[PDB]
């Protein structure tokens, strides 16, 4: 299922060890199936491995970063998309997770 | 005979004077800097809202 | 001499306050109780102390 009209955008971002950031996403695929979701940086690990696409739907994702801001590109099903952000420092400065 | 008016019609800021513990209840001055510890059970994650 | 299970007491569990890159352990004991820590880095710098 090929892909068209993708535009990611962020809503909130902390940089921590827990999955803090959360970004919404638009996509206009011509068909339906399962397309891989990935970020091609090395400072943003993305939790959702796969998704189920539809015609005019939207996907909420989760990620975790350590950079004080996020400028990275996500990828649905073959083609790239860019979106900036602004990440804040967290408050709980001892947590039980690496 | 020369007592003057009581405190219930002279006290500023709208205080009502209860006498039995000698209180000045229910009046308004300043700000009250508080902080609320929200429990972690009333939070659904942002993929579901 | 032979192996045999036996009960040993669990201590009172601590209370942690969390300051910037640092832990405080509000401990209690009535009898000497060993405490021991180590980093997870290359320098392990272990610690041992029988607090009372």
């Amino acid at each position: 299922p090929t892909i068209l009209e993708v535009s990611c955008t962020v809503a909130d971002c902390i940089y921590s060890a827990d999955f803090g950031g959360s970004l919404t996403l638009q996509y206009k695929a011509d068909r339906e199936g399962h397309c891989p979701v990935h970020s091609h940086s090395t400072t943003a690990v993305l939790k959702e491995a796969t998704t189920h696409v539809t015609a005019v739907g939207s996907i909420t994702l989760h990620f975790s970063t350590s950079s004080p801001q996020a400028n990275f590109i996500v990828s649905l099903c073959g083609k790239k998309s860019t979106c900036n952000a602004e990440c804040k420092p967290p408050a709980d400065h001892i947590i039980g997770e690496p | 005979n020369n007592s003057g008016r009581p405190l219930q019609e002279t006290a500023p800021f709208g205080c009502k004077i209860e006498v039995e513990p000698l209180r000045a209840s229910n009046c308004a001055y300043g700000h009250i800097p508080i902080s609320i510890d929200i429990p972690d059970a009333a939070f659904v994650r942002s993929s579901e809202s | 001499l032979t192996p045999t299970v036996c009960p040993v007491p669990l201590a009172h569990t601590p209370t942690v306050t969390k300051w910037f890159k640092g832990i405080t352990l509000h401990l209690t004991a009535m009898r000497p109780t060993l405490l021991t820590t180590r980093k997870l880095g290359l320098r392990a710098d272990a610690t041992a102390e029988w607090i009372t």
